[PDB]
RNA sequence: GAAGACAUUGUCAGGUGGGGAGUUUGGCUGGGGCGGCACAUCUGUUAAACGAUAACGCAGAUGUCCUAAGGGGGGCUCAUGGAGAACAGAAAUCUCCAGUAGAACAAAAGGGUAAAAGCCCCCUUGAUUUUGAUUUUCAGUGUGAAUACAAACCAUGAAAGUGUGGCCUAUCGAUCCUUUAGUCCCUCGGAAUUUGAGGCUAGAGGUGCCAGAAAAGUUACCACAGGGAUAACUGGCUUGUGGCAGUCAAGCGUUCAUAGCGACAUUGCUUUUUGAUUCUUCGAUGUCGGCUCUUCCUAUCAUACCGAAGCAGAAUUCGGUAA
RNA sequence: GUGAUUUCUGCCCAGUGCUCUGAAUGUCAAAGUGAAGAAAUUCAACCAAGCGCGGGUAAACGGCGGGAGUAACUAUGACU
RNA sequence: GCCCUGAAAAUGGAUGGCGCUCAAGCGUGUUACCUAUACUCUACCGUCAGGGUUGAUAUGAUGCCCUGACGAGUAGGCAGG
RNA sequence: AGAACUGGCGAUGCGGGAUGAACCGAACGUAGAGUUAAGGUGCCGGAAUACACGCUCAUCAGACACCACAAAAGGUGUUAG
RNA sequence: GUCGAAUUUGGGUAUAGGGGCGAAAGACUAAUCGAACCAUCUAGUAGCUGGUUCCUGCCGAAGUUUCCCUCAGGAUAGCAGAAGCUCGUAUCAGUUUUAUGAGGUAAAGCGAAUGAUUAGAGGUUCCGGGGUCGAAAUGACCUUGACCUAUUCUCAAACUUU
RNA sequence: CACGGACCAAGGAGUCUAACGUCUAUGCGAGUGUUUGGGUGUAAAACCCAUACGCGUAAUGAAAGUGAACGUAGGUUGGGG
């Protein structure tokens, strides 16, 4: 799939709540911190004798993922995301 | 393995039931733009005959 | 029989893994050749 | 008797050097019947030895897995002997010629450190990996393959081909190749845009400027495995090519 | 006498560690096991003119692809045939005539479509925001996918209108955890500020065994609870195949269709065998052959009596009664 | 491990083990060091054995298959 | 149409048996007759439903009385003993 | 082996098919009388060795559907056309 | 079978249960051994077998839907009983008629699609694909790819007008 | 020709508790519940009782929080009496 760089798409955004234009980027998750609950939770957990608590997830059968975009009007720099399906290619119209 | 035998004695054993009408049905289906002026005229003929 | 020894067991009289047992393992494995540099018959 | 010869892969690029190979070899001398499958085929046969036979040549020239089983036809009383029905299931290896692999991190470390991230070079009775960006080999056997298996990232049908606008041949050779730092572009690219991508090829003597390769592209891709999404993405680099597409 | 602040010992940390410990080692299924996925789905047919309807029934398909192949508008007609034109022919480009779709519409099959839903051209982001109602599978739960509006904001067009992705029917995913977007909103409970963390509302990362455990074998030393729901010997049903009997008998038997044998196909039998189910026995019906001994059947090898032959006698052949 | 005596015990160290008196940073925990911050923390460098690289070992586990060419025609329990 | 051949299996045996031949067989028709827990009428038991009776008689109506219909049953439910 | 509709057995006795879970008749409180169903009426066995028109003689006749085995092919045997 | 010894044997003593001891059979360890015996946790758990105790009356089924590591089991809907409640002959009904819809099965017609057509007179268009190798510069082979014009054959049988 | 039963006597199997759902009877009723405890007693009974507490009278939200009359507590259609 391509997609462009930019597409007027409607704001939410309290001063625009009209159509402005976006600049849409590809989502990528987070660094996923140590002191998340259920992080600091597991650790207290894995920590003694017993071994593996939780389990572990083996048998993946995905090939792709869903493609989040991020828009940001250029107005007021309120952002949204978008979801399109699964596809193997993904870029950005430049 | 989906034997269909009985199943219809079953279902006529405590009859197939008609849904059961009644006068004003319900207006959450019907159009918006219909219902929210329906009750003010709904509104307005009351309180003209409220005060006849 | 494998109860008896790391060597036991079979339908055949063979060893099945290698004999040559490391340094490292514990008491229980140690059944074979111990740290062995070499084996086997040099020339005769 | 019967093999039934499997491979979990669309384009059966092994397979069909295997059924390109069997007419020189002439290893059909005892089929009765060919049957197709799923995404295999069957040979039958009228005893157990030539199946055997028919696994013994397959196993000088596929990565395969096989078992054997039975059902009885008929248990034939006064002798107790009974007679048998036996099916072979041989599995090849889903890793085709020019496949994108991501190895396992231990395996990887096991086969002589190799970097991770690999084409497939060579189908044999033993699969053989490269390192594109060095000159590095592994091999894995079947047997170590099927413990903890694993199946390649990019098929070859999602090669893109590329224009070779630069070869700067200052790498490191092996034989029958050199490394070097050869400046592509995408042929949906120029035209349209100007930019280009470094590459550290192995391709580095087999093209020259101007001539088109066809290769892997990782970053407009979009994958989903865990062991790619384990690796450090500063390191994966955005090309790889994987072979020249001579024209003629 | 040696060694000496090193060994030793104590506590953490990494490697090694079937020597040992605890476990697990999916389902469907003309037995189990391979193979397959009939395990989540889609089209035609099974399917017997509403709907519903099964099989490891059959013929295929899905886990993708597209910033246009989405949305709006404007022009135009397609496959194919014929007639003509330098190179030019089967088959390059141009022109006319016929042309109900015999083309094309990403992809299976089915439906649909001609001033289009097809082919070109122009402009765009309705592939957007808010959550409700409804249809399908259905418990009238979820998931997926669709349908018709409402309140916004837009696109396109002169306009009516159309547009909430793909002409329609498939193209996908809960709790816990992590992460992003938003009011920059709530809380950190003695009172504050700033990090940090936890919440609410919408998404994503994934369970394809697709209503979603984290999981290798062997036992011929084996054990328990049960099962004729289910294989094992015996039987019951069955005749594909095994045997025999007749039916037309091409020809062969020296031109001698039958003194005998042999074609195509054809009707049918017996359980004395190969197979097919799983009906009876799984809180046991002792499992091959031989030895021994009795009885029965005829589909007659010999003996008895007949008949017919390329039956001179002799020897044979075939048939009839006959156990 | 093999199993008196006699006579032999061939060829393979690629694989899996074992080993090393070989290179040295490629990975590499806790502690320690440095940097940013109000600090909790985060990042970076260094980094022991081990792994990886290189060598040895079969009276260690084990393994001991094929194809082409050598002129008139043949391919040798030969040579490539 | 009927009959015969074609039509062979193993303990002795099966229109159910004896037996039957202008049938006691086969095809067809006409009557008479036999009998189920079924139908009709009657009696009784029970269940259900409808109605009458606190004139006041044993203050009780729990009863008493009139009428009609009905009665199979595993797993199971309820009720009266 | 797998489905579609109905009826039934399972859960169900009774008369008949000799006997049989499924077929025919008919569904069941306790008795009496009458009449019938399906099936029968030589004897076992309750009931016509009834009546009427024909066919068949079988050196393994044939006799109540389900149902308890039967074909192709022949017989100037007999009858009718 | 062996019988002067790797002999037989008394008494003492040592080794104790995931342990002992074994000239090795998973053998022996008090008639117990592929993990002894005794007591307790313990009335271990069992979706699996067996049993489940009086009478009569009235009503009376299901073996099917959906989901489940689900198929000798549950949940769920259905069938069924009991308690009734609001009413009083309404509204209805495994049925027919009248009016008006939907269907595409039987029948009816029907002619063509290539494999099996017994393929002839053959066409020779030489159209490439796939795989192996290829300091791919040049390109080799394993190959497969087309019959060609009319048109065979009694229905194989696709499909629809009604 | 599935499993248990040679016979007889006695024993022998849906119980009790904690918290609940539907239904019913009772008492009081915007309240209700004395029995943890105290008083008292003819002494594990019966009788009497203060404060609290439980449930109910008010919901909603994750929370900070906010918190139920336009009106003879509304209009229409049925509705026993
Ligand atoms: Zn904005």
């Amino acid at each position: 799939v391509n997609v462009p760089k930019t597409r007027k798409t409607y704001c939410k955004g309290k001063t625009c709540r009209k159509h402005t234009q976006h600049k849409v980027t590809q989502y990528k998750a987070g660094k996923a911190s140590l002191f998340a609950q259920g992080k600091r939770r597991y650790d207290r957990k894995q920590s003694g004798f017993g071994g593996q608590t939780k389990p572990v997830f083996h048998k993946k059968a995905k090939t792709t993922k869903k493609v989040v975009l991020r828009l940001e009007c250029v107005k007021c720099k309120t952002r949204a995301q978008l979801t399109l399906k699964r596809c193997k290619h993904f870029e950005l119209g430049g | 393995n989906h034997t269909a035998h009985n199943q219809t004695r079953k279902a006529h054993r405590n009859g197939i039931k008609k849904p059961k009408t009644y006068k004003y049905p319900s207006l959450k289906g019907v159009d918006p733009k219909f219902r929210r002026n329906h009750k003010h005229a709904l509104h307005g003929t009351a309180k003209a005959l409220a005060a006849a | 029989n494998p109860v008896d020894h790391p060597h036991g067991g079979g339908n055949h009289q063979h060893i099945g893994k290698a004999s040559t047992i490391s340094r490292g393992a514990v008491s229980g494995q140690k059944a074979g050749l111990i740290a062995a540099r070499r084996t086997g018959l040099l020339r005769g | 008797a019967t093999v039934q010869i499997r491979q979990k892969v669309p384009h059966k690029r092994t397979f069909l050097f295997l059924e390109q190979l069997i007419l020189k070899h002439n290893a059909h001398v005892d089929t009765i019947s060919i049957s197709e499958a799923k995404d295999g085929l069957d040979f039958f046969y009228a005893q157990k030895n030539h199946a055997v036979k028919m696994i013994d040549f397959l196993n000088a020239v596929v990565p395969i897995k096989h078992k054997k089983s039975e059902e009885l036809i008929s248990q034939d009383t006064h002798t107790g002997a009974s007679t048998y029905k036996f099916s072979y299931s041989v599995e090849i290896v889903p890793i085709c010629k020019d496949d994108l692999v991501v190895l396992p991190k231990k395996l990887a470390k096991s086969m002589g450190n190799i970097s991770q991230f690999v084409l497939c070079s060579k189908i044999s009775n033993t699969v053989q990996f490269m390192d594109p960006t060095t000159l590095q080999t592994a091999d894995l056997s079947p047997s170590v393959y099927w413990r903890a298996p694993f199946n390649a990232l990019a098929d070859v049908t999602q090669l893109v081909e590329f224009i070779v606008l630069d070869v700067d041949s200052t790498g490191i050779s092996r034989g029958n190749r050199v490394l070097a730092d050869i400046t592509v572009a995408r042929t949906s690219d120029l035209g349209v845009n100007d930019q280009v991508y470094y590459v550290r090829s192995h391709l580095g003597g087999i093209c020259h400027a101007g001539d088109s390769v066809m290769g892997y592209f990782i970053a407009n891709s979009n994958y989903n495995s865990d062991l790619f999404d384990g690796l450090n993405i500063d390191y994966v680099p955005d090309v790889v090519l994987v072979k020249k597409l001579y024209q003629r």
